[PDB]
């Protein structure tokens, strides 16, 4: 009912008018006669096709994939282009549509001359959740954070990468923890630090000590109103080391 | 609709050896990209002998794809031009390794995925079926420590690159096609992701259709353990390290030098390999000359030492303390393979049961 | 087909022209020689021609094509057999191909451990009586030719492979020289074209198709040889199967691999054995091939539906894991000892039994164990060693050499000292002990000896000769050890196992 930006949309269209021949996989969208029409505030894609599931069943299906604005930093690490602003294709699955950070999906269809039918849905940015898996940790173990974002999934179909900061009281400057998604279009990330008490904390290895509070922040870039396109939160979840 | 899957889900992290880096000749690595030998065997500086030879990932791709299989009974080839991309990403920036499908050119590495010409990046080349009725593709494709999104990290790399294009050169601009920034350079760091994308030209519809798997790369540290805690001298040990940075190929098994591990006790300190004490190496009788995986995919590796008598014409005593010390650069800590350290140690013992002297009478 | 071999095709469909003429006095065909020298194998290649009285005053030009999978060069041309015709040379030009083409496959041969490189030619279909072939380098044009007089500007075009050889086919080992001829050029390789010239003796016709094959092979390993990304081997096989009846459209072949070893590996006599083109070839495999790479047949096929679709057949050809035993776990002085390894990559013939004998030479650290002269010190040991014997942990070696003169308490030699004795099992090699296999492809090896009364023990390894004591000792009360070493474990990788037992006294 609701999506994000660079997210990947499927359509099924359920006309069985349009089973013209019962051995071929019938295609509609494609004429002038039969038009299709997927389009977001600003941008449009005319003329696209979509294709019968099996050869008698009479259901038609596509996808399409979201890309969002290119003059952003979803990252925050000061330099633009995070989503490429593209819109091309005209295939059942092969479709590039751009977008804005707060936006509507419309899907238009012509089956007879002067009907049409359409379907609609809205886009819009989401805040960030952080947590660490375990409350408290031992000394020595290994720390896994998970941080849900929809809007940093910036291909649907491919696993994506950004870093959190990590740092604890002992050392402030901390490190730069790298999570990585679970799945090519499940928004979801995690990331894994070292802890150590006897050294530098550097890579992912992070000094701390006994009763000792770490800290792991993100910073959302992508936030939906009542906030702007330009308002940075911090979103951050803390756990304590006790032995 | 075709399928493509990479080989594994987690990767190490590559590294290089000295003769990468333009860097002064140093005792340490000093920021480079290199994983040497245990200090104790390191002779002044370090050169070609005192380091693991070059660490050059293999990666295996796989599409399965029926509509490729023509001949059922035959072989065949993925024939359809730049049908395949690997690609490495680290947030938004990301780095083109290059194509396959079409016949193999001499190209370069693409910055962002942006070049307008085609022809003038790297293709890896035609695919091969698996079996003749299979209908499976494989790739096997080298990813070398230099390949990825330029960073600040890697400015202390004095990197001389390998000339992808038929030119010898060591320049950022032989290898990429775009110029490293000033005080960055090209490399992989730990939480980098590799993605390979198919554009199947026939779906399940009959058109087209891009599908994707991903991995990431990432470093561990490592477990060093033994059989038992005490041994009879002239027994055989078993001795185990666990680095899973080490399984750079999946489908052979890797071998690593034993100067890696260190011996210090009483009698002598060593690094039980070429590069320890005169005589040092026959006194260990290692079976295999050095370190080997427990199989194609198991980053477990095993030696079968032998208790010496005497290391350095100084017999060992009962109930010695033994340390063994293995230096895992590229431990969690570190970003890239070189920069930070960890010790990892074991202690074993020789037995100690007392004696006793019994007379008649 | 494995690895890449450099066939006729390996630049794109060549070009190839005959002709009728001499060779001048300064050309490799006339002054060369196969002699292994720089004065022999290079040269250049220079020709005068007289086409004038030839159909059309050309040339003889011929129409190409190349065979999918067999990489045969066809080429059409006007069948003549007039008493007046008559050919003596052909040029080919290997379409796109440079040094850097020929590089990937043909070696240094003095910087890799062990390289060696093989040319092989069939030229039957020509009915000439003596063929001489040599391979052409210039910067210019392979066709149309230039002499050496007209174009100053290199110091040699031609190598010299083969001279005026009787065989039509035969698969030839080249010298150091074609290899050292190879890699010497100061030219960048890229600029340099490559193309091959032939010279012929007695073709008096030329029939409306001509076949024409030439191949470079290449065997070894560099480094170490331990990474498999380390070991090569690059050929093709063709297999030349034979109709089983007269209207049976059944075509019988066979196929044999010969897996290679610590020893055979360092002798050009095992990769100058195999039979590249037969009616029963046989290839090389240098590690475990299994999976995508076990070794495949093809055949290109015209289908009953108009369509030429190739059909395939692969099957593995594992590596297996070496085991070696002793027959009893304790012997007693004079008993006698025997001696098995069941390892089945050391059978590298069915037809003959294979035999393994053990070295007597002083210079070489392979000294009185089972294995061969030829040897190199890398990683994982000595490359010439298959199996030697241990009294305590010690090489049991015959006191020879130039390290012999060690008297002990006494002043008698370690030698002479035995020879009182009346003991002629000086050492391993004094026995007579070799490995035979039971069978002529059974993959087991059997040897035995009898234990000695006295042995000399080897005071320092590390020195060739070997230092030896001045004094002879009992043998009873010490250990006795057998080591055997696998070059391919069921992973195709280098490990060493052993057994023991214990020589006792009464």
């Amino acid at each position: 009912k609701v999506y994000s930006w660079t997210d990947k949309v499927y359509i099924t269209i359920v006309a069985p008018d349009h089973n013209f021949d019962s051995d071929l996989v019938d295609e509609i969208g494609e004429t002038d006669s039969d038009p299709i029409k997927v389009s977001t505030r600003g941008f449009d894609l005319d003329n696209y096709k979509l294709v019968e599931t099996g050869t008698d069943t009479g259901i038609f299906t596509g996808e399409v994939i979201l890309t969002g604005f290119t003059a952003h930093d979803a990252d925050g690490d000061g330099n633009t282009g995070d989503a490429t602003g593209t819109t091309s294709g005209s295939g059942p699955t092969d479709g590039l549509l751009a977008t804005d950070d707060d936006d509507g999906l419309t899907v238009s269809f012509e089956f007879s001359e002067d009907e049409t039918i359409v379907g609609s849905a809205l886009i819009r940015w989401n805040i960030g959740e952080v947590q660490w898996l375990e409350a408290s940790y031992p000394a020595s173990g290994t720390g896994v954070v998970r941080v849900i974002d929809p809007d940093m999934n910036l291909d649907p179909e491919a696993v994506d990468n950004f870093e959190v900061d990590v740092w604890s009281d002992s050392d402030a400057g901390g490190i730069d923890l790298t999570v990585t998604e679970t799945n090519e279009a499940t928004g979801i990330f995690e990331g894994t630090v070292f802890f150590t008490t006897l050294d530098e904390s550097s890579g992912h290895r992070l000094r701390v000590s006994e009763g000792d509070t770490v800290t792991a922040e993100y910073e959302d870039n992508t936030l939906p109103d009542p906030y702007t396109t330009a308002d940075e939160l911090d979103i951050t979840a803390t756990s304590l080391i006790g032995t | 609709t075709g399928s493509v899957s990479l080989d594994r889900t987690v990767y190490p992290v590559p590294f290089g050896t000295i003769a990468d880096s333009s860097k002064a000749a140093n005792a340490a690595p000093n920021g480079r990209s290199v994983f040497p030998i245990h200090a104790t065997g390191i002779t002044s500086t370090i050169d070609s002998t005192e380091e693991l030879p070059t660490g050059d990932l293999t990666i295996h791709v796989r599409i399965n794809d029926p509509d490729f299989d023509e001949n059922p009974a035959g072989e065949d080839a993925m024939d359809q031009d730049n049908a395949l991309k690997i690609s490495v990403i680290r947030g938004s920036d990301s780095v083109v390794l290059g194509y396959a499908g079409a016949s193999e050119r001499t190209g370069k590495i693409d910055v962002g995925g942006n070049n307008g010409t085609i022809s003038n990046i790297r293709s890896f080349g035609e695919m091969d079926e698996i079996a003749p009725d299979a209908g499976i593709f494989e790739l096997d494709v080298n990813i070398k420590f230099t390949d990825g999104p330029a960073s600040a990290q890697c400015n202390s790399h004095d990197t001389l690159y390998t000339a992808l294009d038929g030119t010898t050169g060591k320049a950022d601009t032989n290898r990429f096609d775009d110029g490293a920034a000033s005080g960055q350079e090209y490399c992989i760091l730990q939480g980098d992701i590799l993605q390979v994308e198919y554009t199947d030209p026939a779906d399940a519809s009959g058109d087209a259709n891009t599908v994707t798997d991903s991995a990431t790369f990432d470093l561990r540290n490592g477990v060093l353990q033994s059989d038992k805690s005490v041994y009879i001298i002239g027994s055989d040990m078993i001795l185990t390290l666990i680095e899973p940075d080490f399984d750079l190929d999946n489908d052979s098994a890797e071998t690593y030098d034993l100067d890696l591990i260190e011996w210090d006790s009483d009698a002598a300190t060593t690094t039980m390999g070429n590069k320890g004490v005169t005589g040092a190496a026959a006194a260990f009788d290692p079976e295999p000359t050095d370190f080997r995986e427990t199989g194609d995919s198991t980053g477990i590796f095993q030696i079968v030492i032998e208790i010496p008598e005497s290391l350095s014409n100084d017999k060992l005593e009962r109930g010695e303390e033994i340390i063994l010390e293995y230096t895992d650069w590229g431990p969690s800590g570190s970003d890239y393979v070189g920069d930070e350290d960890e010790d990892v140690n074991l202690t074993i013992y020789t037995s100690n049961f007392g004696a006793t002297v019994e007379l008649d009478q | 087909r494995t690895g890449d071999p450099f066939t006729i095709d390996e630049g794109g469909t060549p070009s190839l022209i005959f002709t009728n003429g001499t060779n001048g006095d300064d050309s490799i065909f006339d002054t060369g020689a196969i002699n292994n020298t720089s004065a022999g194998q290079v040269g250049n290649f220079t020709l005068n021609i007289n086409v004038t009285r030839f159909s059309s005053a050309t040339n003889i030009t011929s129409t190409e094509s190349i065979d999918t999978f067999s990489k045969r060069l066809i080429s059409a041309q006007t069948a003549n057999s007039s008493a007046n015709f008559d050919v003596d040379f052909a040029i080919i030009d290997l379409g796109s191909a440079t040094l850097e083409t020929l590089k990937e496959t043909v070696v240094d041969e003095d910087n890799t451990a062990v390289g060696f490189n093989f040319f092989n030619y069939d030229v039957r279909s020509l009915g000439a009586d003596t063929v001489s072939i040599a391979l052409l380098n210039t910067t210019g044009n392979i066709l149309p030719w230039v002499n050496n007089d007209t174009r100053n500007v290199d110091k040699n075009n031609a190598i010299l492979l083969v001279s005026n050889s009787t065989n039509s086919q035969a698969y030839v080992d080249l010298t150091n020289a074609v290899s050292d001829a190879v890699y010497g050029s100061t030219n960048t390789d890229s600029n340099v074209n490559i193309g091959f010239a032939m010279y012929f003796t007695g073709v008096g016709d030329l029939a409306a198709k001509e076949v024409i094959v030439m191949d470079f092979f290449s065997f070894g390993f560099t480094d170490d040889g331990v990474q498999s990304s380390e070991r090569f081997a690059n050929q093709i096989i063709r297999i030349e199967a034979e109709e089983t009846g007269d209207n049976t459209s059944t075509f019988e072949g066979s196929l044999e691999y010969v897996m290679v070893n610590q020893i055979n590996i360092q002798d050009a006599g095992t990769f100058s054995g195999i039979t590249p083109i037969a009616d029963d070839p046989s290839f090389i495999v240098i590690e475990d091939l299994t999976d995508e790479d076990a070794p495949r047949v093809n055949y290109n096929d015209l289908g009953a539906d108009g369509v030429t679709t190739p059909v395939s057949d692969q099957e593995e050809a594992p590596s297996h894991s070496g085991v070696v035993s002793l027959n009893a776990d304790s012997y007693k002085i004079a008993d006698t000892v025997v001696i098995t390894v069941e390892d089945l990559d050391l059978n590298v013939d069915s037809d003959l039994i294979d035999i393994f004998t053990v070295v007597s030479d002083n210079s070489k650290a392979t000294d009185d164990a089972v294995g061969s002269a030829t040897t190199q010190s890398l990683s994982f040991g000595e490359l010439g060693r298959l199996l030697d014997v241990t009294f305590d942990d010690v090489i049991w070696s015959t006191p020879d050499g130039a390290n012999n003169t060690a008297t002990g308490n006494d002043s008698d030699t370690c030698s002479t000292e035995l020879s009182n004795a009346g003991i002629t099992d000086t050492g391993l090699g004094a026995t007579g002990f070799t490995l035979v296999e039971t069978g002529a492809a059974t993959g087991v090896f059997v040897g035995d000896f009898q234990i000695p009364s006295f042995w000399c023990r080897v005071s320092d390894t590390t020195t060739t000769p070997y230092t030896y004591a001045g004094d002879e000792e009992t043998t009873t009360g010490l250990d006795i050890e057998v080591n055997y070493v696998d070059f391919r474990d069921a992973s195709g990788e280098i490990v060493e196992v052993g057994d023991s037992a214990g020589v006792r006294a009464n």
